[PDB]
């Protein structure tokens, strides 16, 4: 009759009630996604509303159990997860205002479309629209026009809405016993009550800054190389001692540098390793791709996929017969029901994506044996890391030759290795400074270090001193550049990508060491390595019951993040870049501008 | 053994059916997922206890096993001298939208003694304040229904279990 037994009984009831209230919602959502009809939409909405009502009622019931008189860590974690009230802490009027602001911001982002004065009647949306121009066009004027137009409309529209959003979210976070909303976001990594594994919210900022400072030289060399190739592309627009313009980074926000590959390819004569033609020649289907992925996951040691996976999954595209959006997604409907929904085609990219979603489903199957609430990753950056390490293992040339997809006489020339490493760099290293900058700006904006009249100035100072990117057109206080991004204007955390990359490389190095692989880390394949599978599964079966530090120590032997694996993955490329940067200025000057130079 | 293994519908595990009744053609069916005999092999008063449980709880129908099914629904002695037969019935006992007919007791004050059947639906009194027959804080109905669906996993699919006690 003690509080411990009462909480245990309440959780016993809640685990059984939560199942089949989440399964029905999952089934309705799956039916809506696979079969797009209005009745399916209504069924999905009804199921979601019922599940949300059940969740709020259970939270209200669970708030009556104090955490002071609880001695078990699992019960305490479940009650902490359930008791969390969130936005309901505010008044009804405040909640309605916040919901209206969030919905208005999302709608303004989605419907936003800039139109040139020459023909206002016909103009481009965001997708594909300006994205195609920012990815494929080589015109300085067109790129600058698209960038400036999208900013001048979207940021001006979302500025006061973002200010009100910041105020309301700060109020909600303060009402929930937090310093600010940034503290609320950093609370996803808090560990407490465990000896030798505690992790504070204030430690996250310190760790991120330390790892970024350790990463900086490689980013500087990559930035210098990209700037040299860009000056080759753009003769009289980019200074050799200054930063890069924001509208020449290959995409809309400078988040990724992949589209710069064609401009910055080291050896254009040598082609990339693309096996699409071989896949077509061998008559490979989506079922074949998924069977090879399952075979790889069986070889590494993880079990094979259930029969229901092969009978209820939408591995192909039904066609015009029935409409279905097929963003590639792994579904855990509950009660041991796992599915994958994606229009798998005959392409190496689809091959890697199939392995990625297969790894997601394997991780879900691994932690499905835990109680309902404790059925997520230990922290928010583990699922994606697992998927990406599966993709890296599947993408290696050794695996391609072993599965019968690359000719045995293929020579792994070091030029191809450099090209692959530079592509990986443009994809991975070029986004870490952007993520760090954006999260730091949002955190100190929530904190209050940046007054409302210094948002744009501090934003562009961070662009200049951290990312090494300069704005092409002067901006004022009527602009809100961060809101132009999807995550910022849709209330989404962003440090997950940084932590995910770090965890990705740590896991890869750990499994390669377990697999007894000799040589470069980028030529590593964990195939046929049962010990790596054992370590991986031992980490995966914990769910979120144990602190993420404990799982990190289980895999890599370290309790915290580390960038040494990331620097080891790019060592050949780092040496090559240092060789090519002997006669170029490594760094940037935060004074030069395209308009003030 | 006719209606024992080929009944139209089986009973709930808490209200498990008990019937008083050549063990070769039964073993050679080659269609039973579990045919575990304790003490006496099939080749070498009889009670037939029939019910339906979840797929992953079949292992709880063995002597010396913990779990809610053994503690509160169906307990066997450690000196069991019979056989336990379990087979999947996904086609029979599952339907689109769920089959909520089968029930099981989730809460009790104490564990069932061997070969005990409990049917009373008295409101569980978890806390100190009396429930007074009304569900509320620290007051839960002890019986919960299985959510059997065709698309459930093998560990969540319905399983028909018959226990032969000699
Ligand atoms: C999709 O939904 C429509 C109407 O809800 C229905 O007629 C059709 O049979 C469904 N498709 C499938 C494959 O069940
Ligand atoms: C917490 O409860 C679980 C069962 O719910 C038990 O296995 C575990 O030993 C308990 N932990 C502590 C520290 O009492
Ligand atoms: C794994 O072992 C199988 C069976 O011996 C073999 O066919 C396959 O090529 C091996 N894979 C690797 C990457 O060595």
């Amino acid at each position: 009759s003690t509080i411990e037994e009462q909480a245990k009984t309440f959780l016993d009831k809640f685990n059984h009630e939560a199942e089949d209230l989440f399964y029905q919602s999952s089934l309705a959502s799956w039916n809506y996604n696979t079969n797009i009809t209005e009745e399916n939409v209504q069924n999905m909405n009804n199921a979601g509303d019922k599940w949300s009502a059940f969740l709020k009622e259970q939270s209200t019931l669970a708030q009556m159990y104090p955490l002071q008189e609880i001695q078990n860590l699992t019960v305490k974690l479940q009650l902490q997860a359930l008791q969390q009230n969130g936005s309901s802490v505010l008044s009804e009027d405040k909640s309605k205002r916040l919901n209206t602001i969030l919905n208005t911001m999302s709608t303004i982002y989605s419907t936003g479309k800039v139109c040139n004065p020459d023909n206002p009647q016909e103009c481009l949306l965001l997708e594909p629209g300006l994205n195609e121009i920012m990815a494929n066009s080589l015109d300085y004027n067109e790129r600058l026009w698209a960038w400036e137009s999208w900013r001048s409309e979207v940021g001006k529209q979302l500025r006061p809405l973002y200010e009100e959003y910041v105020v309301l979210k700060n109020e909600m976070a303060r009402a929930n016993h937090y310093e600010d909303y940034g503290d609320y976001w950093r609370g996803d990594y808090e560990v407490n009550g465990v000896d030798g594994y505690d992790y504070s919210r204030g430690q996250l900022i310190e760790d991120v800054e330390h790892t970024f400072e350790e990463i900086k030289p490689l980013y500087e060399h990559l930035h210098a190389y990209v700037r040299a190739k860009l000056m080759n592309a753009y003769p009289s627009y980019i200074s050799p001692i200054g930063c890069l313009p924001a509208h020449l980074l290959g995409d809309m926000w400078g988040r990724f540098w992949t589209n710069l590959y064609s401009l910055t390819v080291p050896f254009g004569q040598k082609p990339n390793i693309d096996v699409t033609d071989a896949m077509v020649d061998q008559a490979w289907d989506a079922q074949r791709i998924f069977k090879e992925a399952e075979k790889f996951f069986v070889s590494v040691g993880l079990p094979n996929m259930t029969q229901g996976f092969w009978e209820n999954s939408m591995l192909t595209d039904p066609g015009n017969v029935q409409k279905a959006v097929c963003h590639p997604t792994a579904w855990d409907l509950g009660k041991g029901d796992f599915r994958i929904l994606m229009c798998t085609k005959v392409t190496m990219d689809d091959f890697l994506t199939a392995h990625h979603e297969m790894g997601h489903i394997q991780y879900d199957m691994a932690y499905a044996a835990q109680p309902f609430l404790l059925r997520n990753g230990a922290n928010e950056g583990f699922h994606e890391a697992v998927g990406e390490i599966m993709s890296l293992s599947a993408a290696t040339p050794k695996h391609l030759k072993s599965i019968g997809l690359l000719s045995p006489d293929f020579q792994e020339d070091n030029e191809t290795e450099i090209n692959f490493l530079l592509k990986q760099a443009l994809t991975i290293v070029g986004t870490l400074p952007f993520t760090y900058m954006l999260e730091k700006w949002r955190w100190m904006v929530f904190k209050g270090e940046i007054p409302k009249d210094q948002w744009m100035k501090k934003w562009w100072e961070m662009k200049r001193e951290i990312v090494g990117v300069v704005e092409p057109v002067p901006h004022d206080e009527t602009y809100c550049d961060p809101a132009s991004l999807f995550h910022v204007s849709n209330d989404y955390s962003f440090i997950r990508y940084y932590t995910r990359t770090l965890y990705q490389f740590q896991f890869q190095e750990a499994l390669c060491q377990a697999a007894k692989h000799e040589g470069p880390l980028h030529k590593c394949d964990i195939s046929n390595s049962t010990e790596a599978g054992q370590k991986l599964f031992n980490m995966l079966r914990l769910g979120k019951s144990e602190p993420w530090t404990l799982a990190l120590e289980n895999v890599v032997g370290a309790k915290n993040m580390n960038v040494r694996p990331l620097l080891n993955y790019f060592e050949p490329l780092f040496t090559w870049l240092k060789d090519q940067n002997k006669n170029s200025f490594v760094g940037w000057s935060t004074d030069w501008s395209p308009y003030a130079d | 053994f006719g209606e024992v293994f080929n009944a139209t519908r089986f009973a709930s595990v808490y209200a498990w059916n008990r019937k008083r009744i050549d063990y070769s053609v039964l073993y050679n069916s080659a269609s039973f997922s579990t045919f575990k005999c304790y003490g006496v092999s099939p080749t070498k008063n009889v009670y037939a206890d029939s019910f339906v449980i979840r797929g992953d709880e079949v292992r709880q129908i063995a002597p010396g096993q913990t779990g809610k099914i053994a503690d509160y629904n169906y307990k066997l002695p450690d000196d069991f001298t019979g056989c336990v037969i379990a087979w999947n019935s996904n086609n029979l006992d599952s339907k689109v939208g769920g089959n909520y007919n089968y029930l099981y007791r989730l809460f009790r004050k104490s564990n069932l003694k061997p070969f005990e059947r409990d049917i009373s639906t008295e409101i569980y009194q978890a806390g100190n304040t009396p429930c007074n027959g009304v569900e509320g804080f620290n007051c839960y109905f002890p019986l919960q229904s299985y959510g059997f669906h065709p698309t459930n996993g093998v560990g969540y699919q319905p399983y028909r279990v018959v226990v032969l006690s000699f």
